[PDB]
């Protein structure tokens, strides 16, 4: 049926302006609404019948459409206009979404603040070891976390998370966890993940001794 | 005023039956059914006008879409039959004014698991803790998606980071949360995570302190 098309993401330093296409087939014949949704959040309807915008939405966000493309204006892009955002509009009895566009706001550098967490005690009655580091609010997404064990590099024994862009400062956060046997924790005293990213001089190390207080 | 209140996350055995329910709370249009696959765009499912006893269905679904409603209770039902793995999403109901098109209210979302394994709830670890100390909490070895957490029953968002799950090798999930606060807190303040996994009815809530 009806194809919408949207590039999958948009990247705008802040204040600046994001243009949001949405193509389709005289697109212009059709009245388009657009929905932002951000991160585990259910759909905002932000602009309806092309131009038109609900109560509480920003002036800062407009509509537009004609001819084969609807673009959706936001102004004075802000780190809370980070979402997916998403066209919408009905074509032979079919409500047709577009695939949805990425909004990533363009900020500074900005290193990690880093944060190493040793195996509660609690966990370690159960026979497994789950040692955290923490890279919190930094930019850009790429970091390199590497894990040390009495001074031995680790390998296929470590899973990362990163969070979406900061709704207030777009950063990102990175959670890296070692896991490992009661056993082989025991077995050793110095735990260690050393980080390197582009806002750090040189790579920072967070370590501790298993044992210590 | 008007907020749509959706059924809780449930796991479902492949070839069985779900039915979800949309709770038009101090309200009463036309409703419908979007799905959501993780990390995926909105799929329309179909749309119901109760009043004219009407519904118009999306192709793609073969024809095991039933929308529904009860105007004595203002509450909507979407039935969705003969589910299969790749019907693991989250299911939104949405409600838009009549001949409009679009959807001004949206529901919470209910995240439906198509999954032949049992639920199995999570093991809660704390993160114990210059200026600034980081602590939260490890929530271990769960199934189905989700997991909430919050911090001090809600009163504690500043500063906190709850990471998206990981599949382990195990097959079962895993997430932290993590909160930075001021290090002059800790010994004065209490932190504490609240986790829910609704899939298996766990509540758990775990003291994150610095060690003796």
């Amino acid at each position: 049926s009806y194809v919408l098309t949207q590039p999958p993401s948009v990247s705008v330093a802040p204040g600046k302006t994001a243009r949001i296409t949405c193509g389709g087939n005289n697109i212009g014949s059709k009245s388009v609404h657009w929905y932002q949704q951000k991160p585990g959040q259910a759909p905002v309807l932000v602009v309806y019948d092309d131009s038109d915008r609900p109560s509480g939405i920003p002036e800062r966000f407009s509509g537009s459409n004609s001819g084969n493309t609807a673009t959706l204006t936001i102004s004075r892009v802000e780190a809370g206009d980070e979402a997916d955002y998403y066209c919408q509009v009905w074509d032979s009895s079919s409500v047709v979404f577009g695939g949805g566009t990425k909004l990533t706001v363009l900020r500074t550098v900005a290193a990690p603040s880093v944060f190493i967490f040793p195996p509660s005690d609690e966990q370690l009655k159960s026979g497994t070891a789950s040692v955290v580091c923490l890279l919190n609010n930094f930019y850009p997404r790429e970091a390199k976390v590497q894990w040390k064990v009495d001074n031995a590099l680790q390998s296929g024994n470590s899973q990362e998370s990163v969070t979406e862009q900061d709704s207030k400062d777009s950063t990102y956060s990175l959670s890296s966890t070692l896991t490992l046997s009661k056993a082989d924790y025991e077995k050793h005293k110095v735990y260690a993940c050393e980080v390197t990213h582009q806002g750090l001089s040189s790579p920072v190390t967070k370590s501790f001794n298993r044992g210590e207080c | 005023q008007v907020q749509l209140v959706q059924s809780g996350a449930e796991v479902k055995k492949p070839g069985s039956s779900v039915k979800v329910s949309c709770e038009a709370s101090g309200g009463t249009y036309v409703i419908t059914w979007v799905r959501q696959a993780p990390g995926q765009g909105l799929e329309w499912m179909g749309g119901f006008i109760p009043t004219f006893r009407t519904a118009m269905y999306a192709q793609g679904f073969q024809g095991r879409v039933t929308i529904t409603a009860d105007e004595s209770t203002s509450i909507a039902y979407m039935e969705l039959t003969n589910l299969r793995s790749e019907d693991t999403a989250v299911y939104y109901c949405a409600r838009g004014p009549l001949s409009r098109g679009y959807y001004d209210y949206w529901g919470q979302g209910t995240l439906v698991t198509v999954s032949s394994a049992s639920t199995k709830g999570p093991s809660v670890f704390p993160l114990a803790p210059g200026g600034t100390a980081a602590l939260g909490c490890l929530v271990k070895d769960y199934f189905p998606e989700p997991v909430t957490v919050s911090w001090n029953s809600g009163a504690l968002t500043s500063g906190v980071h709850t990471f998206p799950a990981v599949l382990q090798s195990s097959g079962l999930y895993s997430l932290s949360s993590v909160v930075t606060v001021p290090s002059s807190s800790l010994g004065t303040q209490t932190y504490i995570c609240n986790v829910n996994h609704k899939p298996s009815n766990t509540k758990v809530d775990k003291k994150a302190e610095p060690k003796s």
